[PDB]
RNA sequence: GCGAGGGGAGUGAAAAAGAACCUGAAACCGUGUACGUACAAGCAGUGGGAGCACAGCUGUGUGACUGCGUACCUU
RNA sequence: GGGCUAAACCAUGCACCGAAGCUGCGGCAGCGACGCGCGUUGUUGGGUAGGGGAGCGUUCUGUAAGCCUGUGAAGGU
């Protein structure tokens, strides 16, 4: 099965109207190190909820 | 009398037919040959 | 004497595409499609110079009818009355007066009614 | 000079109230359709709605001649295979009496967006009462 | 006035990169950098390096102040395609287009 | 006050100071032209209807300009029949300015 | 990233002449602005036409609503 | 189609709508007359195959050791 007519650039854009990405609503701030981080994830320096959970 | 002021006699230089050059010419498409048959073909026609 | 076609061919294609501005999709971008669209637009325009004279007369008649019936007479009797009264105002003007000078239009209706009586 | 054209932002529309009691359905509908379109005004313009608002009272007392009360059938299809439905005039008056006049008028109005807009100016009621006293409708003897 | 950085001939189709560029168009550069850090797309890595370069250009070459900068313009253009061959069944060959993109970021305090 | 008159096989409703575009007249620019066949004169509530012409009614006008109108393209095309023809057209006009209306 | 690529600086008459280099059309793909578009049925135009924006009543852009209207070639 | 008891059918009459038909106004061309290319006049101008007539533009040769052009050519828009 294949198209009988070439779809338009307009129809291509309409299909892609649901493809846009969503930015992260907001980042969280660690209460001890002050780092920003994804909520419920550890920070880049290894803090979570104010505690040094892992080295490096 | 200069090389750019000489003209041929009126009626002495009729332009040739040019077939197959568009609707407006009157000889476009089939070029006066009509439709199909032996006489429309390249090299077509019966002998004397 | 070899002749390259590019400069003349480009001008011809551009002349058609310029006439196709505002058309949708390939009709304003693609020569093959734009050429057909420009031809069809020309055919319609020839046809509709004739249609325009029909549609406007039809509009004037409808407005004269409404204004005549506001004054108590149908369009067909109004026109016959004006012709019996030797009034030669045409429908374009009668429709203009019907909208912009209702007092003058009433006077024309009275003239038509008198010629019919 | 060019011919006048009515302008949607300055057209004057008035309110009327009509009593359908005992009137012949189709001969009432033509007058309604005419006035909803604006064909009675010198400013009539085919692409502009210059018509009036019309309230129709007593829709369930509209009349029809001959044997139409029992023999006029209203058909419609639900879009489901085999879904052809029907109702007689009398069945329609009993269940949805405003529809009888609304259907008749809709058939005599232009088709398309403008004709649908003209139909919204028609307000049909079964009984003898309406809620549009604020619009001060004038009695219209159609 | 405004400062530009570009990554020309980047290895990604413009359609893919445009999904990321649309996230940051018009944002303050500090917010834009945060958005890109937490976007799990290869194109977010590409765009973030161009944005960082544009910010450095504005500071070093144009004496701008980072806290004032916004992403005033960002767009992705199609670069040249690299043509490759992919063998299919029954001796048939297909063309593969490896599409590239030109990424442009413009930052400015106004 | 306005008046109705015929010119160029058409009718026109005019007031003083208006400019009217007519079919070409064989009159030089700057000259005055008389329209002595007036179909109607209306000045407020006084309305004189010609039967066909108002007695003594005359419209004064000054010829303002001659010219050619916007170009119109004529296209003729018979599909599948190897026929096509095009033609251009510009119609001549004469602009006149109404200077006086007299019953 | 001791990248690719880019921004400055400099050369030059010119660097949108920077080596993927004279000119740099079209298809095709984008960013910005103006207007239209989420109750509306078909060759997508044409005739009529409101509103909005713009430049000086007019010119330009857009085109709600409405009459008419089933591409081209070949055979 | 809506709807219609006429908005159906028959008869008589008078109005009106209605086409690129006819008329009005402006313009162009073919052919023929009549006078001096011009005037006047009559008339014609839907077209496939096809016949006849008249032109546009492109490259190149002469005219041109001329003419235009860095005070901006060709090309592009
Ligand atoms: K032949
Ligand atoms: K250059
Ligand atoms: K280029
Ligand atoms: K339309
Ligand atoms: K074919
Ligand atoms: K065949
Ligand atoms: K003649
Ligand atoms: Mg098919
Ligand atoms: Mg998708
Ligand atoms: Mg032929
Ligand atoms: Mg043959
Ligand atoms: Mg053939
Ligand atoms: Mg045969
Ligand atoms: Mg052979
Ligand atoms: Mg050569
Ligand atoms: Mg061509
Ligand atoms: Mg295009
Ligand atoms: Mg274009
Ligand atoms: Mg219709
Ligand atoms: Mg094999
Ligand atoms: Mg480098
Ligand atoms: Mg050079
Ligand atoms: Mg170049
Ligand atoms: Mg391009
Ligand atoms: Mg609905
Ligand atoms: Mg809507
Ligand atoms: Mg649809
Ligand atoms: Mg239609
Ligand atoms: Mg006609
Ligand atoms: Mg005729
Ligand atoms: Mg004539
Ligand atoms: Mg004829
Ligand atoms: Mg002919
Ligand atoms: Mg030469
Ligand atoms: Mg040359």
């Amino acid at each position: 099965a294949v198209q009988q007519n070439k779809p338009t650039r307009s129809k291509r854009g309409m299909r892609r109207s649901h493809d846009a990405l969503t930015a992260v609503t907001s980042l969280s701030v660690d209460k001890t190190s002050g780092e920003k981080h994804l909520r419920h994830h550890i920070t880049a320096d290894g803090y979570y909820r104010g505690r040094k959970v892992i080295a490096k | 009398m200069r090389l750019n002021t000489l003209s041929p006699a009126e009626g002495s230089k009729k332009a040739g037919k040019r077939l197959g050059r568009g609707i407006g010419s009157g000889l476009g498409k089939t070029g006066g040959r009509g439709h199909k048959g032996q006489k429309s073909r390249s090299g077509g026609g019966v002998r004397r | 004497a070899r002749v390259k076609r590019g400069v003349i061919a480009r001008a011809r294609h551009k002349k058609i595409l310029k006439q196709a501005k505002g058309y949708y999709g390939a009709r304003s971008r693609v020569y093959r499609v734009a050429f057909q669209a420009v031809i069809k637009a020309g055919q319609y325009a020839y046809r509709d110079r004739r249609q325009r004279k029909r549609q406007f007369r039809q509009l004037w008649i409808a407005r004269i009818n409404a204004a005549a019936r506001q004054n108590g007479i149908s369009y067909s009797k109004f026109i016959n009355g004006l012709k019996k009264a030797s009034v030669e105002i045409d429908r374009k003007i009668l429709a203009d007066i019907a909208v912009f000078d209702k007092v003058a239009f009433t006077a024309l209706v009275e003239k038509a009614k008198a010629a019919l009586a | 000079m060019k011919t006048f054209t009515a302008k949607p932002e300055t057209v004057k529309r008035d309110w009327y109230v009509v009593d359908a009691t005992g009137k012949t359905l189709g001969r009432l509908a033509t007058e309604l359709a005419r006035r909803l379109r604006g064909k009675h005004k010198a400013e009539y313009t085919p692409h502009v709605d210059t018509g009036d608002y019309i309230i129709v009272l007593n829709a369930d007392k509209v009349a029809v001649t001959g044997n139409k009360r029992t023999d006029k059938v209203y058909y419609h299809h639900t879009g489901h295979i085999g879904g052809i439905k029907q109702a007689t005039f009398e069945e329609m008056i009993a269940r949805r009496p405003e529809r009888v006049i609304e259907i008749a008028v809709k058939g005599m109005l232009p088709k398309g967006p403008l004709g649908r807009a003209m139909f919204r100016k028609l307000k049909v009621y079964a009984g003898n009462e309406h809620n549009h006293a604020a619009q001060q409708p004038q009695v219209l003897d159609i | 006035m405004e400062t530009i950085a570009k990554h020309r001939h980047a290895r990604s189709s413009a359609q893919k990169v445009r999904l990321v560029a649309d996230l940051i168009r018009g944002k303050k550069v500090s917010q834009a950098l945060d958005i890109l850090t937490y976007t799990n797309k290869k194109a977010a890595v590409l765009v973030k390096k161009v944005l960082e370069s544009a910010i450095a250009n504005a500071e070093h070459n144009d004496g701008a102040d980072i806290d004032d900068l916004k992403v005033t313009k960002i767009f992705v253009d199609e670069g040249p395609s690299m043509k490759r061959i992919m063998p299919r069944a029954k001796g048939r060959a297909d063309r593969i287009l490896k599409r590239t993109s030109h990424i442009t970021v413009v930052v400015s305090d106004r | 006050m306005y008046a109705v008159f015929q010119s160029g096989g058409k009718q026109h409703r005019v007031s003083e100071g208006q400019t009217v575009r007519l079919e070409k007249l064989d009159i030089a620019t700057g000259e005055t032209v008389e329209f002595a066949e007036v179909l109607m004169i209306a000045n407020g509530e006084e309305v004189k209807i010609g039967v066909p012409f108002v007695d003594g009614g005359v419209i004064k006008a000054e010829v303002v300009a001659h010219g050619r109108g916007e170009k119109v393209k004529i296209v003729k095309f018979r599909r599948r029949k190897h026929y096509r023809k095009q033609q251009g057209h510009r119609q001549w006009f004469t602009d006149v300015k109404i200077t006086g209306i007299s019953a």
